[PDB]
C-alpha cells in the first residue's frame, strides 16, 4: 500500500506542482489585466466626465 | 569421513557455481527492484517539494 500511495503522490504532486504553476501565472496576469482594465474604465469615466463639465461650462 | 570430505567438495564446487553464475543475477534484479524503489521514493519527495 505504502508503495501504492507513493506512486500515487508522485503522480499527483508532479500534477498538481504543474497545474498550479499554471495557474498562478494565469491569476496574476488575469488579475494585472483586471486591475489594467479598471484604470481604463476610470481614465474613460475622467474622459467623460470632462466632456460633461466642458459641455456644460 | 571420506563421504564427509566428497560431498563438502561437492558443496564447495556447488557455492562457487551459484556465486560465479547464479548470485549475479539475483543481485542484479534486487539492487534494480530495491534501488528502483529508494529512487522513486527520492522521485516522490522531490515532487512534493515542487
Amino acid at each position: 500500500a505504502e508503495r501504492e500511495a507513493m506512486l500515487a503522490k508522485t503522480a499527483a504532486d508532479n500534477r498538481k506542482s504543474a497545474e498550479q504553476v499554471a495557474a498562478a501565472q494565469a491569476d496574476y496576469e488575469k488579475e494585472m489585466a483586471e486591475a489594467r482594465a479598471q484604470a481604463s474604465a476610470l481614465r474613460d469615466e475622467a474622459r467623460a466626465a470632462g466632456r460633461s463639465v466642458v459641455d456644460e461650462k | 569421513m571420506s563421504i564427509f570430505i566428497g560431498q563438502l567438495i561437492g558443496f564447495a564446487v556447488i557455492a562457487f557455481i551459484i556465486v560465479k553464475w547464479v548470485v549475479p543475477p539475483v543481485r542484479t534484479l534486487m539492487r534494480n527492484q530495491q534501488e528502483a524503489v529508494r529512487a522513486a521514493l527520492a522521485e516522490s519527495a522531490e515532487a512534493a517539494k515542487k
